Order: C-alpha cells, then structure tokens, then sequence
C-alpha cells in the first residue's frame, strides 16, 4: 500500500503528490488508489521533462529546458507561471490548469494515463478542454494519441512507457490490482433557472449575460473614491474622546423610590432556607423515605393540621395552598411506595391546571369578532432592594456544612498537574462550606429529581422532596429536608411546555419584616424549632410556579457554576503570572517571601472601602456565578452582554489607553434598556454605579 | 460589610476578572427567538433597509422583489443595503492584486473538490426543511425521500453517485411542469371498536402519492423554514461548492481570522497586533477599534454575492461559474415560510384558536395587538396567499459565513482613502471585526475610522456604533476573545455538561475524557477546571452506570458483586472504574483508553475475564478497545 | 433525545443488555446469590436472551479466563502511544508571553502558559 509507493516512486514525487492533495483536502489517507494515480502523473511528466532540453535560439540539445512542469507546485504560483507565460506569448491562456508548458510551440499541453485503451481518454480529454491543448496520453498497455508530431520522441516515450510495466506487474502480482488502481464535468442550465438567473442581477442590468460580461470586462478602479466623495458628510461615525466625566450613572430610575421593590422569584429560598437535619450514615436513600425519616424526626411540624396565615399573594388561594400541603404531607408519610397524590381531582383545581382556556377550531374563532390577540405583558420598573444585598452577604459567608464531594484523579506527575492539583486544592479548601455551595448542590439535586420524575409516569400530580446530603468538619453526615413540591403532569409532552410546580418550602425568616419581598408567596406558621436551646418561628412559603423539561436541565446543570468560578479564579492566577515569570498560586493564597498574601477589595462599611483575602474574593465570585444562574433570564443575558463594553471602556480609561466612543448614548440605552424587574440586573447596577464613583474617586490620584 | 462584586476590578484587570461569564455557548431555554413574530419582524427589517431600492414582480414566482443594490447612496446612519456593485467589484479586485493567484487556486481547489464529491456528503449538515412534506427533517432523511421523488419523477441522477448529477437534475426537475412526489400523512381511518358504533378512530402515519405544479414545486424549493430559518435540499449542493470556494481563498488571507484551533486564536491576534505596533510611523499613534455590525445578515444581498462568485471564478470554465452562480441565484428569490400563526384569545369565554399563516389576513387587523397590527400591515405588500412572504434582499443564517468573511476582509484591505496619512488593517470574522489604524496623531486615527466606515456602508457592511468602540492599540477584543498587553481571555465557554455520551461503559469514558481534552486544547481550559471535569464526569458516570468503588459503602444492585470483585482481586488498581475499579485518570494519560492504560496493572485472571475474545456481550470520535463493556442495548 | 437520562433509565431496569447465543453465553448462572443475571423467559420470535447489568460483573468476577495472547499488536498503536508518555520526561512550566507533540498537546500548552515536553 503505502510501502508500495514509497518503494516504487522516489520521496520528493510522493511528498509533492501528497501536497497536491492536501489542495484538495478530504482526506488524503482514506483514498490511496488517487495517490498512486497522482504520483504516476508526476513520473509520467518528470520523464517528460527531465532530458528533453534546448537553446538560446534553435538547438534541441546550454541549460535551458524546452518543458515547463506546471505539475507539482502550489496552484497559486501555478497559475501566475501560466498567466505570465501566456502574456508573454500572446496567446490564449486555458480556462484549466495545464500539467505542462512546451517551449518550442510555446503552447500548453495536456497529459493523461489511461488504464482501458488510448484514443478514448484522448477524445474526452478535447471534449473537456477542445482546441486549447495539446493532448498526448500514454496508457497502461502499450498504446500512445498525441495530437501533433514535433512532440516528445521515441526515445522519450520509451521510458514513461517501461515505467508503468514495473507498476502493473507488482500490483497484479502483489493482488492490488483488481481491488484498486482505477481511476470534465457538462453542467446544464434549465429555462426556470436561467430565468431567475436573468431577474437576480442587481440594478442597471437586463439579463445575467450583461453582469457576467459587465464584471469581467470593466476596470473599477476610483469608485470607492468616487462614491466617498458623493455621499453625504452626514453618514459619519461621530467620534468623540471618552472621559471620566462622561461615564453617567446606569439606570438612575432604581433610585427611584415611588417605584415598588423588585420581588424575590427564585425558584428556592436560599438564604431564607431551613433545612430539617436527619443525621445518618451516608447511605444512599429513596427520596420518599428520606423525607418520611425527616418529618418524623420533626412530628410537630408534619402534624400540624390547622393554618395560620401570615402573609397572602393577592391572587392566591390559602385553603388551596394549605389543602396541598397536606396532601402533600400524608402521601409521603404513607407506607406506600407511590409518590402520587391521593387527591388528585383537588390537586387538579388547587394548582390552577384546571383553569385553562380550551382551545377551539379557527374557523369559529374567525368568525368569533370578540377573540383578540393578547397583549404582551410589559415587565414591571423596580428600584433597588436591600435583600439582594442581604443575600450576597449571607450567601458568600463559610458556614458549618458543605455539599461538595468529588471523586479521585490519578496521580500527578507532570508540572502542570501539580500546579493545577493545588489550584484546586486551594479552591476546595475555601468554597467547601460556603453557603452558595449547598444551595447550589440543593438546586442541582431539586432539578435532577424534578426531570427524573418527569417520565411516563401517567399518575400525575407527584410529591417531590427537597432535599439535599451535607457532612461537616467532624465528618457526620446529615439529610436536610428543605420543603416538599408538588408536580403536575403535561399531556402534552414537548419539552417546552410549562408544568406547574406548586413548592413548600420551610423558612425561619419572618415575612412581615420584609413586605415588599414576598409578594409572590403564601406564607403559614406552621410551629417552632430548638436548636440551640432558643425558639425560632418556622414559616412555610408556598408559591405556584411553572418550569418545562429545558429549565429542568438547565437547572441541573447549573453545576457548573463551580467550573465557572474556578475558570475564574485561573485566569486572575494566570494574569497574575503573565507580569511574573513563575506560578502565582502561592503568592496569592499563602504568600511568598518576595510578595505578601494578595488582599482584594470586597465591599464597602459606612462608604469606606473595606479589604479581605483571596478567599474571601473567591467566595465572592462563587456565589455571584451561582447568582447569575438561577436569576438568569433574558434581561440578565442581555445585561452581562452590553455592561462589557462599558467595562471595557473603565478599563482603557483606567490603563490610559484614550478610548474613544461613537455613540454613548445608545450603548448606555441598549444596556439600560434591560433593567426592568430582574433583581440582580437592578442590584447589578446599584453595584456598577458604587464601583464607577470609587473608580472616578481613584482616578483623580 | 456590603459586598460589591464590581470590586474586584479594582484589584484585577478586566478581561481576567470578566473572562467565562457565560458558562454556555448554546442558546438559553429564555432564548425569545423563534415564532411568527420574530420571523415577520425579520422581513420588515430586511425590507426597510432596502425600501429606496427598485421594486418589481417576479415573473417566475409572482412575488415581490426589491433590489437595494445599486441604489441611492444612505444620507443618514441608518442600516443601509445599498451596496454599490463598482465599488464591490474595486474591493475585489485590490484583494485579488494583494495575492495573485488566489481566486484561480480557490476555484479550481474548488471544482476538483465538486468533481469528486458525491451525493452522500448532503447528510453531514444539520436539520433542513423537506418540500415532500413540506416540514424540517434531518438531512439524511430529506436527501432519501427527494432521491426517491426524483426517481419517481423520471430524473436519476443520484445513481451515479457524483453530486453534480444529482445537481443537475435537482436544477432540471424547475423545468417539470409538475412533480409527483410521496408525502407522509396522518391518516385517520377505520378500527372495529369495542363500542355500539364499531368506530376507534386512529391514526397511523401512512405514505400516499401526491403531485403538486411547476409553480408550486419553484416555490417550495425556494422557501426557508423556520427552526432563525432553514433551507431545503434543492440549496445545499449549490452551497457546498460556494462555502469551499471562500474557505479556499479564506484560509489563505491574513486578515481572515480562521485559527480554530484554540491557541492558534492566541497567536493570531498576538501576531497582528504586533505587525501593526511595528509598522506604525516614528511618533505616531496605532489605535484599535472593537466593532461590531449592526443587521449584519439583513444588509447582505444575494446580488452582491453573485458578482462576487462571477468575479472569483473569472479564469474558470463556464460551467463551473454556472454551478457556482446558482446559489445566490436561489438565495436571491427565496420565500421566507412564517410559521406556525398568532394565538387569539377571548378572556371572558376562556377560549384560545391558532390562526395559521394562510389565514393571517383572515381577521381585522384590530383584532390583534398594537405591534403584530403594525407588524401585518408593513408585512401585507411582501404576503403571499398562502403562509408565506417574499424576502429577495439580506440573508438568514450562516449560509454564506465565508463569503461574508471574504467581503469583510476586501473591505479591510482597502488600507486608505484618498492618500491620507492613516493605514488601516484588521481583523474579520464573519459579522466580527478589530480594525487597526495607524496614523501620526489621534485625529487622523479618526479620519481614518470615518473613512472605513464610509466604505463599509458603501459595500453594505454597517458597523455598530454603539456596539463598537476604539483605544489605543494594545487592548481590544475579537470573536468573544480580550487580549491585553498579551493576556488572552476568553468572554463565554462551553463547560461540559452532566451525563453521559449513551453508547457504553466502554465508549463514554473515553468520549468523556476526549471532551476534556478537546476542551483544555481548543477552549483555553485551564489545568484545574480540567482535572474538576474529569472528576465531575467520573462522579456523573458512576452514579449513570451503578460503577462505585469496590472499597466503598453503597448498595446497589450490580454493587454487592463489586465488592466480591474488589475483595477477590490483589491488584486492585488494574481495575476499570467501570468495575468499582479506582480512576487513575489525568491530564497527561486524556488521550489513551482506560484499559490499555491499566493493562500492564490488569490481574492475569481479570484481564483474561474482561478480553475474552467471544465474550457474549460485544458480539461482533472515540478511542476503543473491545471488551465486555462495550455491550449494546436494545 | 436525551441520551443521559435514557442511559439512567435503561442501567435502572431489570435486563437491558442484550445477549448473543453461544455456549459460552450459558455459563452465565441464571440467578447468582439471588440477583437476577439473565432473563428467564424464551422470546416469542426474536429469541434473544438479554441479561442485567450485574451479568456484566460476574463474567468479569468469575467468568472464564479467556485467551489474552495477540492482545498486545492488535492494539499496538495505544500501547505504543502508551509508552511514549511512559519514558517522557517534563521541563519547567512558564506562564507569560513533530506528531508526538501534537497528540500531546493537552498537557503541553495553553493560551497563557507552556510546559517544555522532551519526549522519551
């Protein structure tokens, strides 16, 4: 195979021909029947042009070759040989790339090797190319057509003919012949396609025949200055020099205090969550039983029966709400094994499935002169709200209990191994018992088990726990129950139709201290806890929400938020290591001796600019990844994308690098123009304009 | 204390404290669109930016046509297609002095190519719409049932094998005067029910015969669903060999950024600011400017893709300009389909009804909300009477990246107008640029960037402006990548997502540790996320298959026998994780399969067990190596 | 088209894996320590035997010792790949600004850092 050509044919011819087909990248390994062709022709032209030589004047014998090998090199040089050739010459240059040029008839020749009999592959030969050739085709049985008489000799011909008799030998006898070595085109136009070709042309044009003839015959040069000097001084980029000054506040209507505050919608309480501890072994549990253990352990709060209201959303049901809990609550007490709700045809109208318009043939609804296309629902404008800060604070904080619990690698050897085993370590060592990392694992958990009971099930109406497994320094491991939701079913299978998902979740934060916060929730009491010897109010919200298999999985994988942060947390290390020369992990965890820890800014106290550690930092960007995800939408999308560029300009500004903008206005637009409802598009913003007046501050010293 | 995230830039740059915001690259599930909405708003946008363009019927179709090209130059900073043809044809013809011989390369690289390439290749792209049933199917599926309608229309081609046959016959059946073809309909029909009536009706997808005319026919092949939008099978083997042909002159311009190959981009973008911070004159200033393009496929017209395919493959044989002219040509006098209808709604009743796209005049316009009313009422000249609207000017998708790229960069390599003292350069990626201007002070970086976007608009590229934006040269940004100072970052990264590939034990472990690599090779992955990815993948895939350590305490079902097998084996690290085996996985050993990794540590009793050579499992991308993990599924 | 949840839900069931007929498929128990290996139940026209995951361990645990000689040049390229990162030694890591390389490229370079790689 390939040893074959390898013996056969000399390396230059075979590394040429392979070149010659990397031009025409497919794959030049699969197909070894057209490298064998390929390199033949390159014999076949070699022996072509390799003795027969001439003179300054006449004499077929200086240095001066007689042939031209156009074969071999790059076409892009190919065919600037051929055009300056031609020019030289005068004469016509082939619409084709020739294999040869001779000399003496100072004309284009074309070769070819055919396998049946020759005179054949000659006559389609000038079928495909006609009077500009000169066809001469030596064939595999003794048999040569030639097209004039000055041409290549006997003496010539004698060797490219001896040549392929070694060829087809070895193949047949090495049994390669029969399975390989076997080796223009007439394209047509229609009268619809000729037509629409005919009505395509751009203005100024009657048919296709006129643009072809327009484009390849006119010189354009001087239009672009031409036109430039007739458009109007009107179409211009505006620019203008950026400058502190002009870098205004992002929003100011979040300042705005006759506007209402932006309403916590996550879809789970995170820092307002309750988990109920069972602690356990670490063995894998069903998460009926898990939370049937939990609720027991909890018996005051699993049979608490009647409700005490403390806050209502306005369009909620509270004995809808309450009725649900409680179905939800003694199914999964139950000693059966189902997870399905026993009262069903309630569950139906408490979730509100029941109220769906129903849908009729257009026909009717044509006719109909009351049916109308609905509105679309105009987000609402909201200020900024103290409990997002609240929940960066209590999120990015290191609490008792972590989550997180990967597997082993392999043993490092390499030098990058290492470096990344103690990026890592570093990394674990510091977001393990963040909070944002437990309320991650619980969302990951909540969407897997959400998506999983979403199958042909055909019992619709499931109870689906909340739950999460958690272990502490001294190693215990707990199961938290932090609610229990119920889930619809949707007939209708796509995935990307709303299923509703009505969730309880247990709290220890009060409502009524923050009002304007939970005005999508019911919220009950439903008892108190002891944790510690003092008594705390245990509250259930309660919220009807709506989810479809896409944010199911968007939800789950939502985990990798931890690979976004640590993503992070690499590239401030590796920026800090470009000004260096060697790995900065060290100096920005524990310190070298020639540089002290690296301390970041993280917040403010009472206006006044207030530092902490890397890990705090790292923490920090944890939870605003983690943040980011499950407050995602297209407002936030569109936030994080257009905000760049302001950040960028900060950033040109901050190096001195004189950033220039072209229109200010519409970018400050196209950013602001996506704070309407979102509460960390709004929270965002109010932290952007803190850190544009702290860096307006720092730039003038 | 009150945490500002923000913060952090005080101590970090920005590129590094901003790099993989999004942890995606795909579309979000709040990705809003896609609908009947989004496709008409698409229309009245294409056709408002070419409004002052001439205007005509088609006399093949019937539709209405409007051509921008050639039209009045903008007197404003609108989005404007009126691209002028002399000025397009100038650009090209400076490129194609730049590099002698590129075009005559590019086209005949490209017709050898479309000489040996063959009907098969029409299966490799992504869903397509099917004219039989007039509905998006993968491709596989819509090339056979068009090969099996041709054939019933008496045009073999594809029997041949080679795609131009296929082509040729593909342009040949616009000639019929009808087509038969054979549609899937759902076909209710009769059932002995168990009731008193004796009548279950069901449906099964049965196959009929059907027939439509030449008009019909022209108009389907002509049309775009939508999935955004998509083309029919009657486009793609005219848009291979255009899409080769501006791959082939793309990858051999400098300003073309075509490096996909992760640090190639790195370089890329190092080497070019480098050669403009060296070539800028004693004393003066380089200034880069990030930009972006504003409609960039709305402005696009197939005209001016046409005289750049005439004007590439000039020293071509005029059947390959015939074949390469078609595509356009095609593109040219589409019809954009507008989807599923508008959903109208009585609140008092509670009643909801679909009005399909035919029907969408059906209604008073006052019977439909402010915008859809003024969105019907711009879309009513450009409607046609059965669910779809005329769209001659801008394109839909990346059916023409390349060739978007070639124009992008013949408008880069003007470099000058009027010989004034700036030199621009830059970058073009297909909607994306960075443009380099040197000059001898600010305000002529500025002359400079106002004669570039003169041209742009003179060629029907539209910049940004309030997209884009200019500093001095040093800092900038290019498809999704900020470089600074030689700092490379990257804005968005696809991480890898949880589960499995499907295929096997044996197959997904080295699919998923391929990700990996590919990912810390091509995407910039950095050593520690990339060693968290092989753990989370390890975790995902054990808790999949049931595969947790031997030495652990799960139970499970194929569990209680792993424990047996980690007990009853000494060399225990030999193990597959697959068999509760430890996972001795890492970035140096990404590349090589687990189990020729741990043959030489491979018990002789496990490693005769596992590799038996007619094990009952196996029976008869990814590196693999047969075994009885690599089982099948029914 | 959700080849990962599919995957879950197949490794979940009973007797996913199908078996092809031979004698060596009969040495497979049909309950092994009162865990169901293969199905006992004789298809109506298909007659294919199918068999649990867990049938998969214990022709790994106690299955018949079959013959691994020839294993080695069969799939020599990954045991030649193998030793070549086998004998290889490593450089220093710096952070700033042949096909054996190439297949090693993950561990070799990124986009602001580069390991020296002296192949063995």
């Amino acid at each position: 195979m390939d040893t074959f050509i390898t013996r056969n044919f000399q390396t230059t011819i075979i590394q040429k021909a392979k070149n010659t087909m990397a031009e025409f990248s497919e794959d030049p390994e699969l197909q070894p029947a057209m490298l064998f062709n390929i390199c033949v022709h390159l014999e076949v032209c070699y022996v072509i042009s390799d003795m027969n030589f001439l003179d300054e004047e006449g004499k077929a014998y200086n240095l001066r070759p007689q042939y031209e090998v156009i074969e071999g090199m790059p076409r892009t040089i190919a065919w600037m040989v051929q055009r300056s050739l031609a020019q030289e010459h005068g004469i016509e240059t082939p619409k084709y790339l020739a294999d040869l040029f001779d000399y003496k008839t100072k004309r284009f020749i074309e070769v070819g090797i055919t396998k049946g009999l020759a005179d054949d592959y000659f006559w389609k030969k000038k079928e495909k190319l006609g009077n500009s050739m000169e066809l001469m085709i030596f064939s595999y049985n003794q048999d040569y057509s030639l097209s004039n008489e000055s041409s290549l000799d006997e003496e010539g011909k004698g060797r490219v003919l001896s040549r392929l008799t070694e060829l087809q030998a070895e193949l047949s006898l090495k049994n390669l012949w029969q399975v390989l070595i076997g080796e223009g085109i007439d394209f047509k136009l229609g009268q619809t396609i000729s037509r629409l070709r005919d009505i395509s042309v751009p203005a100024g044009f009657s048919n296709f025949e006129g643009m072809r003839s327009y484009i390849d015959n006119i010189d354009p040069k001087g239009a672009i200055e031409r036109n430039l000097a007739r458009m109007s001084p009107l179409v211009s980029v505006t620019p203008k020099k950026l400058t502190w000054e002009d870098l205004r506040p992002i929003g100011p209507h979040i300042y705005n205090h006759e506007l209402p505050e932006v309403p916590y919608n996550a879809f789970l309480l995170m820092s307002d969550e309750l988990g109920l501890a069972n602690m356990t072994e670490g063995k894998s549990k069903k998460p009926k039983t898990l939370a049937k253990e939990c609720l027991e352990k909890y018996s005051t709060l699993r049979d608490q029966t009647d409700p005490i209201l403390i806050m209502k959303s306005e369009k909620a049901n509270e004995n809808f709400l309450w009725k649900l809990w409680r179905d939800c609550v003694n199914t999964i007490s139950n000693e059966e094994m189902s997870n399905e709700l026993q009262k069903t045809n309630y569950a139906k109208w408490a979730t509100g499935d029941g109220l769906t318009y129903q849908k009729i043939m257009k026909e009717v609804a044509i006719d109909d002169e009351t049916m109308c296309q609905e509105e679309p629902k105009i987000p609402n404008k909201c200020r900024v709200a103290a409990w997002v800060q609240t929940e960066m604070n209590l999120l990015s904080t290191l609490t008792s209990k972590r989550a997180l619990d990967l597997p082993e690698i392999g043993p490092d050897v390499a030098p990058v191994e290492h470096v990344g085993s103690e990026r890592r370590k570093y990394f674990v060592n510091e977001i393990n018992y963040c909070k944002a990392s437990t309320v991650m694992m619980k969302y990951v958990l909540f969407h897997t088990s959400l998506l999983n009971e979403s199958n042909a099930s055909m019992g619709k109406y499931k109870v689906i726990p909340i739950t999460n497994r958690v272990v502490n320094e001294k190693g215990e491991s707990f199961d938290m129950l932090y609610g229990l939701a119920v889930k619809g079913q949707s007939h209708l299978r796509g995935d990307t139709d709303v299923v509703t998902v009505v969730t309880f979740e247990f709290s220890s934060t009060d409502p009524r201290v923050d009002s304007g916060k939970w005005p999508k929730y019911t919220v009950f009491r439903i008892g108190s806890l002891f944790v510690s010897g003092r008594e705390k109010s245990v509250y259930l919200y309660c919220r009807v929400n709506g989810t479809n298999k896409i944010q199911m999985k968007w939800g789950m994988e939502a985990r990798r938020c931890l690979l976004q942060s640590m993503q992070q947390m690499e590239a401030i290390v590796e920026q800090e290591s470009s000004i260096q020369g060697y790995d900065m992990t060290k100096a920005c965890f524990k310190g070298d001796r020639v540089n002290s820890p690296k301390t970041f800014s993280i917040g403010t106290q009472e206006g006044k600019l207030v530092k902490g550690s890397f890990g705090k930092a790292l923490r920090v960007i944890f939870t605003k990844c983690l943040m980011h995800y499950v407050f995602g939408n297209a407002q936030l999308e569109g936030f994080s994308a257009e905000s760049r560029r302001l950040l960028l300009l900060i950033q040109a500004l901050k190096d001195r690098k004189g950033p220039w903008v072209f229109d200010l206005e519409g970018m400050y637009s196209g950013i602001e123009e996506c704070i309407s409802n979102n509460p960390w598009v709004i929270q965002s913003a109010y932290w952007f304009n803190e850190w544009l007046g702290f860096e307006k501050e720092g730039s003038k010293v | 204390m009150n945490i500002n995230p923000y913060f952090l830039f005080i101590d970090v740059p920005i590129q590094a404290a901003i790099s993989t915001t999004f942890p995606y690259t795909g579309v979000p599930p709040y990705s809003h669109g896609t609908g009947t909405g989004y496709t008409i708003d698409t229309v009245i946008r294409t056709h408002e930016y070419s409004n002052k363009g001439k205007q005509y019927i088609s006399d093949v179709t019937g539709c209405t046509m409007v051509d921008p090209t050639n039209g009045p130059l903008p007197e404003d900073n609108e989005p404007s297609a009126y691209a002028q043809l002399d000025c397009v044809l100038e650009a090209l013809d400076r490129m194609d002095e730049e590099h002698p011989g590129l075009f005559q390369a590019a086209s005949q690289n490209a017709m050898e190519t479309l000489m040996v390439t063959t009907v098969d290749k029409l299966t490799q792209g992504r869903q397509t719409f099917d004219w039989t049933v007039c509905r998006n199917q993968p491709a596989a599926t819509a090339l056979n049932t068009t090969i099996t309608s041709f054939r019933l229309n008496d045009l073999n081609g594809a029997d041949k094998g080679g795609l131009i046959p296929f082509c040729q016959d593909i342009i040949d059946s616009l000639d019929r005067p009808e087509m038969t073809f054979f549609s899937v309909k759902n076909i209710k029909k009769k059932l002995p029910a168990k009731n008193r009536k004796g009548f279950l009706i069901k449906r099964i997808p049965m196959k009929v015969k059907d027939k439509i005319t030449k008009v019909e026919y022209i108009k389907r092949a002509l049309s775009l669903n939508t999935m955004i939008a998509t083309a029919g099978i009657q486009i793609r083997g005219f848009v291979l060999v255009v899409e080769n042909l501006a791959k082939n002159i793309c990858e051999n311009l400098e300003q073309s950024g075509l490096p996909v190959g992760g640090n190639e981009k790195k370089a890329k973008l190092s080497n070019a600011v480098a050669k403009m911070l060296s070539n800028c004159p004693p004393g003066g200033i380089s200034m880069t400017v990030t930009g972006d393009n504003t409609k960039w496929n709305e402005c696009l017209n197939p005209r001016i893709f046409l005289a750049m395919t005439e004007r590439i493959t000039r020293d071509s044989p005029i059947w390959f300009r015939d074949f390469c002219s078609i595509a356009p040509v095609l593109f040219s006098n589409k019809i954009a389909r507008l989807g599923k209808g508008f959903m109208i709604t009585s609140k008092t009743k509670r009643l909801k009804a679909q009005i399909p796209c035919p029907d969408l005049f059906s209604i008073p316009l006052e019977r439909y909300n402010e915008e859809t009313r003024a969105k019907l009422k711009k879309l009513k000249p450009f409607f046609n009477e059965e669910g779809t609207a005329s769209l001659s000017p801008g394109m839909m998708m990346g059916m023409f990246n390349m060739l978007s790229t070639v124009l992008g960069v013949a408008a880069l390599g003007i470099k000058n107008i009027g010989n004034k003292e700036y030199l621009w350069d830059g970058l073009q990626s297909s909607d994306d640029f960075a443009l380099f201007v040197n000059a001898k002070d600010e305000e002529t970086c500025m002359e400079g960037i106002n004669d570039f976007y003169r041209t742009c608009k003179l060629l029907g590229i539209n910049m940004s402006k309030k997209k884009s934006y200019c500093n001095e040269t040093g800092m900038f940004e290019f498809t999704s990548m900020f470089y600074r100072d030689g700092f490379v970052s990257n804005f968005a990264m696809e991480l890898p997502s949880f589960g499995v590939a499907g295929v096997n034990e044996s197959a997904d472990m080295a699919i998923g540790m391929t990700i990996i690599k590919n990912n810390m090779i091509n995407n910039g992955m950095g050593p520690a996320t990339a060693q968290t990815a092989i753990q989370l993948f390890i975790a995902d895939y054990r808790y999949t298959y049931k595969c947790h350590r031997g030495d652990s305490k799960v139970e499970g079902k194929r569990m209680k026998i792993i424990k047996e097998l980690w007990e009853n084996t000494k060399g225990r690290d030999g193990l597959l994780v697959a068999d509760g085996g430890p996972n001795i996985y890492n970035l140096r050993n990404l590349h090589i399969p687990e189990i020729v990794l741990k043959y030489n540590l491979m018990d002789p009793e496990y490693k005769g067990r596992l590799l038996h050579p007619q094990n009952p499992f196996v029976g008869h991308d990814y590196d693999a190596v047969s075994g009885t993990h690599s089982w099948r599924t029914k | 088209k959700n080849p990962s949840l599919r995957m879950k839900w197949a490794m979940c069931s009973n007797f996913p894996l199908a078996l092809t007929k031979g004698d060596m498929a009969n040495r497979i128990p049909l309950e092994y320590k009162g865990i169901q290996l293969k199905t006992n139940a004789e298809d109506i026209g298909t007659k294919g035997q199918m068999c649990s995951i867990a049938a998969v361990t214990w022709w790994n645990t106690y299955g018949p010792i079959g013959d691994t000689e020839g294993f080695e040049r069969v799939y020599e390229s990954f045991f030649l790949r193998k030793m070549r990162l086998d004998n290889a030694t490593w450089g220093r890591i710096t952070f700033g600004p042949s096909a054996e390389f190439i297949e090693m490229l993950h561990c070799l370079q990124g986009e602001n850092w580069r390991q020296i790689y002296h192949p063995g």
